[PDB]
RNA sequence: GCCCCUUCGGGGGCUCCCCGAGCACAGUCGACUCAGAACUGGUACGGACAAGGGGAAUCCGACUGUUUAAUUAA
RNA sequence: GAGAAGUCCAUUGAACCUUAUCAUUUAGAGGAAGCAGAAGUCGUAACAAGGUUUCCGUAGGUGAACCUGCGGAAGGA
RNA sequence: GAACGAAAGUUGGGGGCUCGAAGACGAUCAGAUACCGUCCUAGUCUCAACCAUAAACGAUGCCGACCAGGGAUCGGCGGAUGUUGCUUAUAGGACUCCGCCGGCACCUUAGAGAAAUCAAAGUCGGUUCCGGGGGGAGUAUGGUCGCAAGGCUGAAACUUAA
RNA sequence: CCAAUAGCGUAUAUUUAAGUUGUUGCAGUUAAAAAGCUCGUAGUUGGACCUUGGGCCGGGUCGGCCGGUCCGCCUCACGGCGAGCACCGACCUACUCGACCCAUUCCGGUCCUAUUGUGUUGGCCUUCGGGAUCGGAGUAAUGGGACAGUCGGGGGCAUUCGUAU
RNA sequence: UACCAUGGUGGUGACGGGUGCGGAGAAUUAGGGUUCGAUUCCGGAGAGGGAGCCUGAGAAACGGCUACCACAUCCAAGGAAG
RNA sequence: UACCUGGUUGAUCCUGCCAGUAGUCAUAUGCUUGUCUCAAAGUUAAGCCAUGCAUGUGCAAGUAUGAACGUGAAACUGCGAAUGGCUCAUUAAAUCAGUUAUAGUUUGUUUGAUGGACUCGGAUAACCGUAGUAAUUCUAGAGCUAAUACGUGCA
RNA sequence: AAAAGACUUCA
């Protein structure tokens, strides 16, 4: 518009300036973090809700491979995780809640949900039922 | 033999007192940007040898490519201009 | 030389004899425009000349 | 600048105005484009009066249509001469669908848009003239 | 500048060892006698200082008592108006 | 005086010093010292001798300065 | 006439130690309270001309929200 | 790049009345270091010299073209017109009285604007700077300027569904 | 109940939407936003009219591998794969045309060049063009600032007056 | 590499820093741009890190050496060995 | 086709962003796959590596030939092992692209050009016979032997 | 031209 499209010498200027005000994220991503991290981790606690209303989740603190520790949402119902394990955790983002930056994702040793139907791929179990949580267990001792 | 030409003007020559056969051509060129499609300038400029002598800053000259007789004093001064009589 | 841009003896002399040809070569540069000048006038001199012979016809022709 | 958008904001200005006709100073390339503006009837005439010697010049430039509805519906400029935002012969992105025209000094002269596609000649778009 | 950071005018003076507040004042409170300044007599670039309160132009060589530190100020710039208004009303 | 042209008869042609502008060196008088190279030795090359050991944390007094002349220099 | 092991000068010109410093990953001397949860205390500032009209540069200074001096503004009577 | 740039602060020196932070106190009151009252110093001010900022506002960058009128305000200008009123051959200062040119502002339009409004903030052209959801933040850190105050320059981690 | 269905969602990455980096495709009066304002450049741009060149334009002809992408044909039962054919490619390089817009000619002196017609080869002389020095005749060259006037509370200096305290 | 000259470059961004191969191309999106640059085609580069050399028309060589260092290996543990 | 809809609010319109929704990768969680058929196939460590193996030819390249039976075959010489493969660490660079320059230069072999059947000798591996640091890797004291690889005379 | 301050969370 200042210029808009002329010669002499001027297309430049502003080529400069619109990569310097950018919004978004530059230089792709980590000051942590994201790809698939798998935290094992030993802190079971419980932590508070966003500022609209209460509850009380249940949460597992968990120190990252690569060097973090945060806490994390676990999804679906009951739980159970244990000598370590090694619990593979997405990165979800909320837009937020507070100091819950991720969220650890089904996979592998992370559970899932009491012998259900319903459903089981979300909030999850095993063949029929339950059959994959009997042998879960299992992996960590032997 | 030559070697295609570019057109400059001799930005300097004099510094200082003497210098030794060459001058400095300031070139101009521009491109139409794909885009926003107002032309970008970007100069270069390069410097040119006087065996003939007689060649003054603001003085726009014609360079052909030639043999290097040093490395990035690659072009000779191929012509000049003015006028009558 | 105040400003201690060269160090030496021999190393002053290059810089002066470079600027000798470049202001020299500026010189020869202003010779051929100074010489330019006066042809141009020349020129034009004999334009203005023989813009007033070209008038001088015109009265001859008419009677 | 260029005065052009003048000469454009003038006509249009004054086709709502009802006015019977404008007048403005002139050149070759803004003669040209009210040239081509008579040329496919969109106005009906222009004059340049006062064309030799005088400090300036004008240009009576009358308005076709009167009564019910103005000839030009919509004329803007779009990027004016010396130039860049520049078609091909071939690039002819636009308006209307053939109802208008859009004067482009090309490179041949100021011409119309079907001449200059023709003419096999691209250039710098004057405006819209609809 | 030259090599200079923050600046100095006489803050070597001090180095490293002295200190702040004080700095502020006495780089500007020396530095602006330091200023060659133009003699009113001939205005030459000469004026330069004898002692405390003692100026003295070069060229012309003409001396003159003016501020410790300073070849002039706004102090006797006022006095010397008020009494020339003085004058200038009782010769009315 | 040299080139020169000729049908051999006889002819034709042509400074020193200092300056503006185009395309290293030589001769007198000849020295301290900064760098650079090559071979090669020694155990070691500032070979002797002289000639700073360095770093961090804390306390005090801001600093240079002064003081128990003859047990205190802080 | 060819010319082995070979030894020296000169050159391109490895790797450990000599620098001195910068960079990265880190931890970290000691220290300041920027935001935040709701479940806290203090006062009641701003919020209606907010009970002294608001805000503002500027310095001072106050438990603090802040106050006020000076000048400016109407997003103010 | 460079110049100027309120006030308040800062610094030397002169003057220092009213005023007047802070401070000293009385009332208030639960507390007042508060409003409200008295007193009071730098300051207010002058000459010298810094700072570079204000709600520096017309909250409207700056250049140019066009697109509605209406009441008169100042300057000049073209006057028209006579009279006050001077002076007095006479004329303007103004005055009855219209027009132009520049600024002003209001009153005040119709297409725009989110509307409020604007008649420029219009109809779309030139040009620079500059913007980035809020808060964190006009902040950190480094560089630059300043005696200092501080200013210019200028992020993130993070937090929130605004 | 149902969307889709040998796949599906979930996360990461990336893009569209998001005209939210706006060239196409936006703001800066109250929304993030007009620089306090000027003096000035490098840098964007340019009122009228005539004429010359021609960097910005048409035709070009080179290259623009294959693969992929698009059209359509068959080939493995089908298909996708794959085969074979066609059609498009910015831009960039030659060439030529094209322009709206961003002093000279002649004639002679003076100096050089001069295969020639010659078995062959050397020397020599005059005239005309190009090149060089020329002489004469016909014929060009063209918003700022200035002067008179006016206001003002423009700035600096001097004088001078008073209420009030 | 000698000698002489002291330079040449950068407000049209030189010199420098960081970057979770360059082109042919891929993905998008109506177009514009954005994005991506890679395994394949093409050119370049390096073979644990780094320099040098012989050989051969051509190598500064993954399937050659030399040999410092890094690291595994063989051992009748002297020396070889990748 | 692309185009949007939820959340600032009592409710509204505008600014504006979060989020859903759409497509896509050289990817993962994965529950779940009766099927024909083709395809991707370690931007993590340019970390570190055991095991087999990734380069061969004498019915006109070359004289000779122990051992095997004119036919095959181990060494020497010629051609080759540098092509190819794979990975983007290095990497913003005449690095690469596209256009030119190159008489400023290389091209062996080949395709192509230009030059051109007297007499000859020389030692050598395989094969051998034993060996040293020696289990060694490795090569030599060493018998024997062949050269369009060598050295020559030269119109 | 005003003595006078407070008033838990989600709905």
């Amino acid at each position: 518009m200042g210029k808009t499209r002329g010669m002499g010498a001027g297309r430049k200027l502003k080529t400069h300036r619109r990569n310097q005000r950018w919004a978004d994220k530059a230089y792709k991503k980590s000051h942590l973090g994201n790809e698939w991290k798998k935290p094992f981790a030993g802190s079971s606690h419980a932590k508070g809700i966003v500022l609209e209303k209460i509850g009380i989740e249940a949460k597992q603190p968990n120190s990252a491979i690569r060097k973090c520790a945060r806490v994390q949402l676990v999804k679906n119902g009951k739980k159970i995780a244990a000598f370590v394990p090694n619990d593979g955790c997405l990165n979800f983002i909320e837009e937020n809640d507070e100091v819950l930056i991720a969220g650890f994702g089904r996979k592998g040793h992370a559970v899932g949900d009491i012998p259900g139907v319903r459903f089981k791929v979300v909030k999850v179990s095993g063949v029929s039922l339950l059959a994959l949580f009997k042998e879960k267990k299992e992996k960590p001792r032997s | 033999g030559l070697g295609f030409k570019t057109p400059r003007e001799a930005i300097e020559g004099t510094y200082i007192d003497k210098k030794c056969p060459f001058t400095g051509t300031v070139s101009i060129r521009g491109r139409i940007i794909a885009g926003t499609c107002h032309s970008a300038k970007m100069n270069r400029t390069i410097i040119v040898r006087r065996n003939y002598l007689h060649f003054v800053k603001k003085y726009q000259r014609y360079e052909k490519r030639h043999s290097n007789i040093p490395a990035h004093v690659s072009p000779c001064f191929r012509v000049k201009e003015g006028d009558h009589v | 030389v105040k400003g201690n841009m060269f160090k030496n003896k021999r190393v002053l002399m290059e810089s002066i004899h470079k600027s000798k040809a470049e202001k020299a070569r500026e010189k020869t540069l202003s010779d051929q425009f100074e010489a330019k000048r006066a042809k141009s006038k020349a020129s034009r001199e004999r334009k203005i000349a023989r813009r007033e012979e070209r008038l001088a016809p015109g009265p001859e022709r008419s009677c | 600048m260029v005065r052009v958008s003048v000469l454009n904001d003038a006509l249009k200005t004054m086709y709502n105005a009802e006015k019977r006709g404008k007048r403005q100073v002139l050149i070759r390339p803004s003669s040209k484009v009210i040239i081509k503006f008579l040329i496919v009837m969109q106005k009906h005439g222009y004059i340049g009066e006062f064309e030799f010697v005088d400090d300036h010049r004008s240009g009576k430039i009358v308005v076709e249509l009167n009564g019910r509805l103005n000839k030009c519906g919509v004329i803007s400029p779009r990027f004016d001469v010396g130039v860049k935002e520049i078609e091909s012969w071939t690039a002819r992105l636009l308006p209307s669908r053939q109802f208008g025209y859009i004067v482009l000094t090309t490179s041949a002269g100021i011409m119309d848009h079907e001449e200059a596609r023709r003419k096999n000649v691209g250039g710098k778009v004057l405006g819209f003239f609809y | 500048m030259t090599k200079r950071t923050k600046k100095a005018g006489i803050v070597g003076k001090y180095g490293t060892r002295y200190g702040a507040s004080l700095r502020k004042q006495i780089k500007k409170m020396e530095v602006s006698q330091h200023s060659k300044y133009f003699c009113e007599f001939c205005g030459k670039f000469a004026v330069k200082r004898k002692a405390v309160g003692i100026w003295g132009c070069k060229d012309c060589g003409k001396v003159k008592a003016g501020g410790a530190y300073t070849m002039n100020t706004a102090s006797a710039v006022t006095v010397r108006s008020t009494i020339r208004r003085l004058r200038e009303q009782t010769e009315a």
